């Protein structure tokens, strides 16, 4: 009865989707057209689809989520294309006007008219919940619609629903490229919201997936279709724990209990391994110590930041496949005897570990190769201080001469919440230091 | 490799694999070794290095998997394996 | 004549139990649909102590399992022997623990024991005699010591004079799979000192030990050390089922073992694993059997005992064997580690005989042993405790929902006195 | 189980280890292609291609091998000839830029781009390695990528592995011909850093395999793949005690003491026999104490030094073949009773043997013959004292009026490192002179 | 009744303990396979001295092997006598130890001679009366003689009262395989001086001179050297077996040979050797035999015998033989040799007898000699010694491992003393 409702916002919220859907209908074996097989057996003992699919009596899946942005020129591409009939109308829901780049049209102006409409799918895809167990919101920082509208929907389901976890998976600004000039606004203005209403939030950049598709997967040109089905083989790891039995199950409210020491911080990162191409898994032996090592690698790290500079506060480690369990100990045991990987001197016990059976399922003629195990690894780090200490100083260098400020203003928010915001951000940074610090 | 999931190995690109608007298609003299060597070959949108040999079938799960030969703690306690001698043929 | 009530709390619970109901049906002669197909008659001399009859000759468990989340309850209901329990005896929740004892004690579980305690009464007083209760579960979540101890103090505020045997799955320095394992440690040992007759301490490195170094296995599955333990688990109340020369009961092994009302953990042990390939290389005799016992490599609890010293000693024996090989065998044994026994407690072992042997064995014995050297876990866990406790970590989690500070110092300063009892009773002197 | 890992660096490193796994393959049996072949012995449970072949559950095996060079033109080689299956497509590092015969640009600018990732494959061979022995690094103190790069790479792989045993295979500047006009620069600044983070370092030059081919081979115009199947056969009987079983083991830590009497002296001799044309073995067969008297003949030494010039310190002989241990006493006997073979007066036990079962093996292709036993020698000699002494007076004569010293100091390193090293070898020379004097 | 237990240390001793148990199984009449199949009944009736009794009637041999590199133990157990050993006896090292002492002694062996007590105080606690242990060793590497030394140490600090026998290979003149060997050599004897009952001698120069002149091989294999060490191991524990009209068992020997409690190196020799190819044409007598034992050119040391005066002597007979003929040839030979005899011990010859000879034999014979002639090894030891640590040859690795300077003149000071005693009890 365990089951999750997935909120694509922004453009890359919806892209991402695309992908994510596509996956999650691969593996429980269910067709673009929303049907199971007919060509099968009677068979029995299949209740793993009730998580993410729901059962119409005529035999259809509809699947619990909602598409929404604030322009028609992304949607429209799913309203046609193979997945046209997978949907519901109403989960498909477009906005009229674009919110370009703007945090305020984003938030006060256009975002007002549709939160009333979007909001009513999430009453009714609620109600046919028999046991609810939490939120997963997909959106990007730099965006207008990912960072306006992503805010309030945020404020506004917090009200309503008391203590269902919510997730977050955002694509940070990358520390070198950008497609945006005005990004470090939107940036500071999300964060501030997002540390009060959200139990957790993962962080991914697009540059720290570019090294890994270059020296992994041997793409030389790589496009978003090939980031997104990143991205979406650990949306797919984190929640089998759900689906699939397993020997130690993870549940969604069992790692926030093992990731958030502290109520202001709760950014962990995503790591998944191995990723390989054909022709290196043909060579390779991939046994349980090596897919283990593979993740505290600083090349693998999905966010561009070293994790030598900092210390892990805790680690969660999901492994899938085939794998025993004591190749699972005997590996940590011989992370913690290396001298490299620091750890925080007021948490000891740092690992925590979850089995499943089902092993990792991939797209067929796809970049990924076909590997029976696999680990997903969120880990929490002090090094994300330099990631948001560099954010700052483009924030503060930018507003210094205050540039692109009369487009903010000019729909209704103050001049003063941008020095609200940034001088909450000023006291985050600061609760690094005092927690990174050793008694 | 023809053997290991032997539903049709992947095989390297040829010339009958090519098609209009790829971007190996090349003007001039043209064979299969030029498309299986790693110098002339050159990659494509959204897709891999070419393989440059043979390899498995699509259904083919790569690394070592090691199958236990052993029988269990059932076979460890339920049972005392006594020695048991192999009379001969009475020469 | 003499009943036993088992009960299953949590994930870890849940398993071990599941897995000791296979091993004593398959003592016992009971297919998984739920018939008899035995050999003898010695099999339904004694079966009331773990079967309730229906109709037709059909043999019910007498156990109650319970979570906070029903994934665990499917698991065990399609798997091999999944069958055979009464399904108004699985009492599930809705939302889970989340590895969180304040989940696990106070805001889930005031809702769930109400029923818990309905369904363990109804099957309580349908007993002719009972002997006692018995529960097993892991220290380190939050169901399984959070609803755990509740249900510890209930049942011992409703029968106050009955035996209280709890199978503990204690944690482990270097297997440590969880963040508030030392939190969940000490929140559940201080319930489990004043509120249980008899706690055995189990622990996965000494497990995982075992089937590496012992049996040599190759995949060390749950479902094997779910089998290790389950051996010792249906090993200790074997005197209770079968006839024997020295009967040995779980009071007799109380009143024969526990000095102290505090000191009350032990360590148990099983006698005749040896690999597949050196199997016909060794004699099942009496004193290789107790040499394999005596042994410090088959204690399933992960402390030397070479760091302390023996309090007392107690032994099961199971098949048909002379009594000189084992009296012997126990003084020679007693009389050479002079250093390792303590002299205030002259005659620090006892010894039970049983005559049925476990299926396919000719001999085997169960160990169980009081020590001083539970000390040292105690002690690492309430390291870890205070390294945690200082900077208040992972706290909010649990403050959030209804617990005081106060509660973490009064437990700690519990724990610290038990490892205070401890280290005075081992040094003492005439 | 007992294994060791083979780093080949520089085109001297890489053209002779082509010639070293085309020799190992085909002594196990695995093809080309990197499979054990079909009609193979059920049930074999063979072990002895643990040591240089890594098992995949797919049926493959992949050597324990690096490849380093700084220009493309030397491993594209490897990459496209017949031998493409067998390796891993990342064992292979290639750079950009050649260091032109600098030690300061293989030291200083090229070599620390490349240094990173190096030493990362490095680790994850050794991490499958449950027991490792050591390493096997192959240079030459002719080129800048011989001289400056495999420098600081046995600096920063002597603190990472602190005891493990490293032998350099080092192809020394041939007395009268050789190609590069700075290779005497080389020479002096490659082994200041060799005396101290060298566990051994093994010594054949070029000009003495030339006689050697010349007159045994009858062979009139060699080939540098001849050359470098003289060395594969020494190197392969190095480690023909790991592979094979036999009357004698000795461990890569057994001579690894015999040989090094002093901290600073570890450059030991080669010398092979009998190599023999093809034509000459069939009418005639050979014995042990015939095999003994051709390793100390000074024509058939592996290095141009004079023998009889100076006295020996140590022997260390390895015995292959149809090899009784009577005849190996009987032949020493007879060696020690001589008067041209000297040793010194104190070390009296001057030998030390080896046996094995397993005769050395052919190639298709190849120029020796099947002889049924071989013998090789490894000795420490006091006639080296003549081999640095006239390349020392090869430094100075360039040194003296300070010519191509513009281009070394224009890469990065200071004018004194050429006296500093110059005063090390001033030093060394004299060491032979306190040493071989009789007390 | 009265039990030995054999330890293996090294490669040389785990070829030679391998032979051993080879020799004593067709001895005792056992297949590989573990059962027994013989002919008299006489074979078990003393069976548990070298043999466990499993169920099933299966024999297992009381033998621990122990070393630093697995390739041995494998090469064992796939041998032809390889499958009757227990598989928990077997405990391996994974480096190797490169012929250093101080690796075999302070930084290698610290760790696995825990493992190594540990198999062996189970061994030795599961018997009824334990007689003494054996140990199969050589003189001259670091896996064998230190941590021989060691286990020999450990095993007598912690057994004070009982009987150890250390089988070494001692190093040869002119037979050098080891550059460090007289420093090996000298360190370990620096050890076997003081912590052992009886350490039996053995030359690889005098083993190649009996298979060249007396068994007349053109290929004498360590198979068959070993065999012919095992001939000796097997005729000194036969009192303990086999019944006799004369009982000499270990403690009966140790007491009669050793004068003074530093004078326990013995030189082994077998007598009824002969050469492979006549044996249809004679048989055996007593004088004929003792003639071949007491010949010089059958000692299994490389030591003159006419270098030095004899202080014990000790002859093991084996068959169906009477007692006269015995005595009166100890007592004409000791008549015809009188300088070759201390002057103030008469009688220096000790037989014993016992009744079953090995297998294939009609007669057979066994000598022990504890003579003067030992000290011009000793001797030829410690000047290769001294002449190696006069320059300080060959000593940074062992002095970089944490071992000190002055240990080697201690070793070079007990060494000249044990020397100064030879010539003191050989001149009086
Ligand atoms: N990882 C990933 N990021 C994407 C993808 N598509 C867009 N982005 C990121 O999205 C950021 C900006 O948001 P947009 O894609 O323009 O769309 P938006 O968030 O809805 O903002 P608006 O278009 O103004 O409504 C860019 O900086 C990209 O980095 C994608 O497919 N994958
Ligand atoms: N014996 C032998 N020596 C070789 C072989 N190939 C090259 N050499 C030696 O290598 C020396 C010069 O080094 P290079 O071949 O240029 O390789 P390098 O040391 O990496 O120098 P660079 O290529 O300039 O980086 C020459 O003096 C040759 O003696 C070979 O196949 N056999
Ligand atoms: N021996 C054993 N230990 C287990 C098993 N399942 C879980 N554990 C241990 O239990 C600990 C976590 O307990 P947990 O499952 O979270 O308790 P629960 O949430 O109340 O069910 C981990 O450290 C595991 O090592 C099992 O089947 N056997
Ligand atoms: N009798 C005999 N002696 C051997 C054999 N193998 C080696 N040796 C001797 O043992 C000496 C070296 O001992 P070593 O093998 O290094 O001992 P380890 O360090 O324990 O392996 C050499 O001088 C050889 O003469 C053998 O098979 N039989
Ligand atoms: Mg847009
Ligand atoms: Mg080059």
């Amino acid at each position: 009865m365990r089951e999750c409702i997935s909120i694509h916002v922004g453009q890359a919220g919806v892209q991402i989707g695309n992908a994510c859907w596509e996956l999650y209908c691969l593996e429980h074996g269910i067709q673009p057209d929303g049907q199971m097989p007919s060509d099968k057996t009677i068979g029995g003992g299949d209740d793993s689809f009730n998580t993410f699919f729901s059962e119409t009596g005529a035999g259809k899946h509809v699947p619990r989520a909602v598409f929404v942005d604030l322009e028609p020129t992304v949607i429209d591409e799913v309203r046609t294309g193979t997945y046209r009939q997978l949907f519901h109308p109403e989960q498909l829901i477009t906005g009229k006007e674009d919110a370009a780049n703007n945090y305020a049209r984003g938030h006060y102006t256009i975002g007002k008219e549709i939160i009333d409409l979007v909001l009513d799918r999430i009453r009714k895809l609620a109600d046919q919940c028999t046991g609810l167990q939490g939120f997963l919101v997909f959106h990007s920082f730099g965006g207008g619609t990912g960072s306006g509208f992503t805010s309030l929907l945020m404020e506004r389901l917090s009200v309503d629903y008391g203590k269902k976890s919510k997730l977050e998976f955002s694509i940070y600004p990358a520390p070198q490229v950008s497609t945006a000039v005005v990004e470090p606004y939107n940036s500071i203005l999300t964060t501030h919201t997002t540390l009060e209403h959200s139990d957790c939030a993962f962080m991914v950049d697009n540059e720290a997936i570019y090294d890994i598709c270059r020296r992994n997967l041997d793409i030389e040109r790589p496009t978003y279709t090939n980031l997104n089905r990143l991205i979406g083989q650990i949306v797919s790891s984190i929640t089998a724990s759900l689906r699939f039995d397993g020997a130690l199950n993870v549940d969604l409210t069992e790692f926030q209990t093992n990731l958030v020491p502290y109520p202001r911080i709760h950014f962990p990162l995503a790591t998944y391994a191995p990723v390989i191409s054909a022709e290196k898994a043909y060579h390779e032996q991939l046994s349980v110590a090596e897919i283990t090592n593979a993740c505290f690698e600083p090349a693998n790290q999905m966010v561009k930041c070293d994790p030598r500079h900092g210390k892990y506060m805790a680690c969660c480690l999901l492994y899938r496949g085939d794998v025993v369990p004591k190749d699972v100990n005997a590996a940590i045991a011989t992370i913690k005897t290396k001298r490299t990987i620091q750890f925080v001197d007021w948490c000891p016990t740092g690992f925590k570990v979850g089995i499943n059976y089902q092993p990792p399922t991939v797209v067929p003629g796809g970049d990924l190769a076909k590997v029976q195990r696999a680990v997903c690894m969120l880990s929490n780090t002090t090094a994300i201080a330099e990631a948001w200490a560099r954010l700052d100083h483009k924030f503060d260098l930018m507003y210094a001469k205050r540039a692109f400020v009369h487009w903010y203003v000019g729909e209704g928010m103050e001049e003063g919440e941008f020095s609200e915001a940034r001088e909450d951000m000023a006291a985050l940074e600061k609760d690094y230091e005092e927690v990174g610090v050793d008694s | 490799t023809v053997s290991q999931v032997c539903p049709p190995p992947r095989r390297p690109l040829t010339v009958a694999d090519i098609r209009s608007g790829m971007e190996n298609e090349r003007l001039g003299v043209v064979r299969d070794s030029m498309f299986q060597n790693p110098l002339i070959v050159k990659a494509e949108l959204g897709k891999p290095r070419e393989r440059s040999y043979s390899l498995p079938g699509i259904n083919f799960n790569y690394g070592l998997y090691i199958r236990g030969l052993d029988g269990g703690v059932p076979e460890a306690i339920g049972r005392w394996n006594v020695f048991k001698q192999q009379p001969t043929c009475p020469h | 004549m003499r009943e036993i009530v088992h009960l299953q709390a949590g994930q870890c619970g849940n398993q071990i139990g599941a897995k000791f109901w296979e091993v004593i049906s398959d003592e016992h002669g009971i297919d998984p649909t739920g018939t008899y197909h035995g050999d003898s008659d010695l099999q339904l001399e004694r079966i009331n102590v773990y079967y309730n009859e229906a109709t037709g000759g059909k043999y019910v468990p007498r156990a109650v399992l319970v979570d906070l989340e029903p994934g665990t309850m499917d698991s065990v209901r399609s798997g091999p022997f999944g069958q055979i329990f009464r399904p108004d005896n699985f009492v599930f929740g809705q939302s889970g623990a989340g590895n969180n004892w304040a989940k696990g004690h106070y805001t889930e579980g005031a809702e769930l024991v109400d029923s818990v305690l309905d369904v363990v009464r109804k099957e309580a007083e349908s007993c002719d005699c009972l002997q006692g209760f018995q529960l097993t579960h892991s220290l380190g979540g939050g169901t399984g010591s959070g609803m755990g101890t509740l249900l510890i103090s209930k049942i011992r505020e409703e029968y106050p004079d009955r035996i209280m045997n709890t199978f503990s799955v204690v944690p482990s320095p270097k297997v440590s799979d969880t963040v508030v394992e030392p939190y969940n440690a000490t929140l559940s040992v201080h319930q489990l000192v004043e509120n249980t007759d008899e706690t055995y301490c189990i622990d996965n490195e000494a497990l995982y030990d075992i089937c590496f170094r012992t049996l040599k296995l190759t995949t060390p599955t749950y479902g094997d050390l779910n089998h290790l333990v389950s051996a010792t688990m249906s090993g200790v109340t074997t005197c209770l089922r079968f006839p024997g020369q020295l009967n040995a009961d779980l009071r007799k092994l109380a009143v024969n073992m526990v000095p102290f009302p505090r000191l009350h953990f032990f360590m148990p042990g099983f006698a005749p694993l040896t690999s597949r390939g050196s199997q016909q290389y060794r004699a099942l005799t009496v004193p290789e059997l107790t040499q394999q016992m005596f042994d410090a490599k088959n204690m399933m609890a992960a402390c030397d005992p070479r760091h302390g010293r023996y309090l007392t000693v107690a032994a099961v024996f199971r098949g048909r064997m002379s009594m000189k090989e084992v009296d012997e065998q126990m003084l020679n044994v007693q009389n050479k580690n002079s250093s390792y026994f303590v002299e205030w407690i002259p005659n620090n072992v006892k010894t039970a005989v049983c005559d049925i042997p476990p299926r396919g064995l000719k001999m085997s014995a169960t160990f169980i042993g009081n020590s001083t050297a539970i000390q040292e876990l105690f002690k690492r866990i309430s390291e870890q405790f205070t390294a945690m406790f200082r900077r208040k970590a992972f706290l909010h989690w649990y403050t959030g929902e209804g617990m005081d500070e106060m509660e973490f110092t009064e437990a700690e300063s519990n724990m610290n006195d038990l490892v205070s009892e401890y280290q005075q009773y081992q040094d003492a002197t005439a």
